């Protein structure tokens, strides 16, 4: 079934679940040619896959190679994504597997439904919830890992820093999501309120700063102005 | 010409034979059916007046033996017999004529009709998807679940059509996942065709009994394989050329004989548009197409 708020709560439970987000999977700059015309120009892009549970994120990155010589691109993209997701998930121990695979667009249900059909048990559902996870290219480091790859690659990321060592999973998603929907909707006005310390820095196997408690609820309250912020000016409000 | 009799008709009852109706009213002095062109294939099939629950019937073949009809007070149907002492039953209905109680078929010669719906159809692979082994005709109803729905109660009353699941394993070869699942030639022309049917005629005439099933009887499991096997063929790029015009030709007269009033029922929205306006075989319905949009534009 699909995935809303009724059962919300369901997402940090013991069932292994996956997000899978493709929006940044096929990605091109639009540019103009020497007659006049309008061509693109694919960039490398990624595969985002999140157990919401354990924050760890498999991040494929999507080497600009892979769309070479093919056609209908928009379509590869969803079938290419739904061939690495399989992949992963037959590159993982068995009590690893995930029991459903939640994707963020509904294209994306029939390519892997197909491509996971060695996996009658693994669900493969919708959701209701509006995710941000368009904007994991605006997190500094995962846009940088993936504009320098040279070939496909798989890299490996706790999302969450180390905050479940203080918070839930449900409040380390919800504070994830805030970022995240912040960084959607004024990338640069976040980045300024997560760098305007200098003297809070991020950790090299990290990819938030080290804010203490006290200064996340500072730093959440001025994600929550910033969206509210832009709702206004977008509605004249 | 053969006689379908009947030993009585305590029941008021619409009666099909092939593809005619006519009704019979309670206890009214009726005795059967004569004039039938002996096919290779036939229907009678029911639905009573007081309760047009349950619709049902029998496929039968006559020259497979002597069939008659009788009701059963106590499962309250007609039934289907065959009488096995032929010099019996040759006095029954060089009689029952000779008394006038039968309707007669009524063959218009122009009408071509039941050949084009029933061509590729056969009674010994209806008795395949409907295993009744002891009797020499076959019992559908409304009601009658497929193998396939039973797989998403009783196997024994069930109808064995071909399993068809675009989303499966016979389906789709590992590593040909996108291109088995956009075009279905693979699955259409190895697995069903070479591997399950043998022939294009087995397979059509699993989809025009299918269609069949549906129409007389209202059978929502064979309108899903109808359906399915003709959305199975348009999303092949590749098809042979003898399939597509003889598929063109066989949509057509299932269109034609289907009751208009039954359009929203019995044909399926988002299959006909596919394979009429998206799919691979979208040029090749050119018959099916037009009597399409001048008889059911509504549902394009
Ligand atoms: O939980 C941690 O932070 C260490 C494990 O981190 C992983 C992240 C992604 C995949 C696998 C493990």
């Amino acid at each position: 079934g699909a995935m809303n708020s009724s059962n919300y709560a369901e997402l940090f439970n013991n069932d292994i679940k996956l997000f899978v987000d493709d929006t940044n999977v096929y990605r091109v700059t639009v540019h103009k040619t020497f007659e006049g015309n309008v061509a693109t120009k694919a960039i490398n892009g990624c595969i985002f896959t999140l157990n919401p549970k354990t924050g760890h994120l498999f991040l494929k990155i999507i080497h600009t190679s892979v769309w070479a010589g093919q056609k209908r691109l928009s379509q590869l993209a969803k079938w290419k994504t739904a061939e690495e997701v399989s992949a992963l998930v037959r590159s993982l121990p068995k009590e690893e597997q995930p029991k459903q695979i939640i994707v963020t667009r509904k294209a994306m249900l029939d390519p892997l439904e197909v491509h996971m059909l060695d996996f009658p048990n693994i669900a493969i559902r919708p959701t209701e919830l509006r995710l941000p996870f368009s904007a994991a290219m605006s997190i500094d480091k995962l846009s940088d890992v993936v504009m320098k790859a040279t070939e496909p690659q798989m890299v490996l990321f706790n999302i969450y820093d180390d905050w479940l060592d203080r918070i839930s999973s449900y409040t380390a998603f919800s504070r994830l999501t805030l970022l995240l929907r912040a960084l959607k909707t004024n990338e640069e006005s976040a980045k300024m309120i997560l760098l305007s310390d200098p003297t809070i820095t991020i950790k090299s196997y990290h990819l938030w700063p080290s804010f203490t408690d006290e200064q996340w609820i500072t730093i959440e309250s001025q994600m929550r102005d910033l969206i509210l912020t832009e709702y206004g000016r977008k509605y004249n409000v | 010409m053969n006689t379908v009799p009947f030993t009585s008709a305590p029941i008021e009852v619409t009666i099909g034979i092939d593809q005619y109706s006519f009704n019979v009213k309670e206890n009214q002095p009726f005795h059967g059916i004569k004039d039938i062109p002996i096919g290779h294939v036939h229907v009678i099939h029911f639905q009573h007046a007081d309760n047009s629950s349950m619709r049902y019937g029998y496929w039968f073949d006559c020259r497979m033996g002597n069939f008659y009809i009788q009701y059963d007070p106590k499962d309250g149907l007609y039934k289907m017999m065959e009488e096995r002492d032929g010099a019996k039953f040759e006095n029954i209905v060089h009689n029952f004529k000779e008394r006038q109680m039968m309707v007669s078929y009524p063959k218009i010669d122009e009408d071509d009709t039941w050949y084009n719906l029933t061509e590729f159809v056969q009674m010994d692979k209806i008795r395949k998807i409907v295993r009744k082994d002891e009797n020499q005709f076959s019992y559908v109803d409304s009601s009658m679940t497929t193998v396939q729905e039973n797989e998403l109660s009783d196997p024994a009353h069930s109808l064995n059509y071909t399993v068809i699941n675009f989303k499966s394993r016979e389906a789709i070869r590992p590593g040909h996942e996108m291109e088995d699942f956009l075009d279905k030639s693979y699955y259409l022309n190895t697995v069903m065709l070479q591997g399950i049917f043998k022939n294009s005629s087995n397979y059509f005439g699993e989809l025009q009994f299918a269609f069949l099933n549906a129409m007389f009887f209202g059978n929502y499991g064979s309108s899903l394989q109808w359906h399915a096997m003709i959305e199975l063929i348009c999303s092949s790029a590749t098809v042979p050329k003898h399939m597509l015009d003889k598929l063109d030709e066989i949509l057509y007269y299932q269109i034609k004989t289907l009751p208009e009033q039954y359009s929203d029922i019995l044909l399926n929205e988002r299959v006909w548009n596919i394979c009429l306006y998206s799919s691979f075989q979208k040029n090749s319905l050119h018959n099916t197409e037009k009597i399409m949009e001048n008889k059911y534009p509504e549902l394009l």
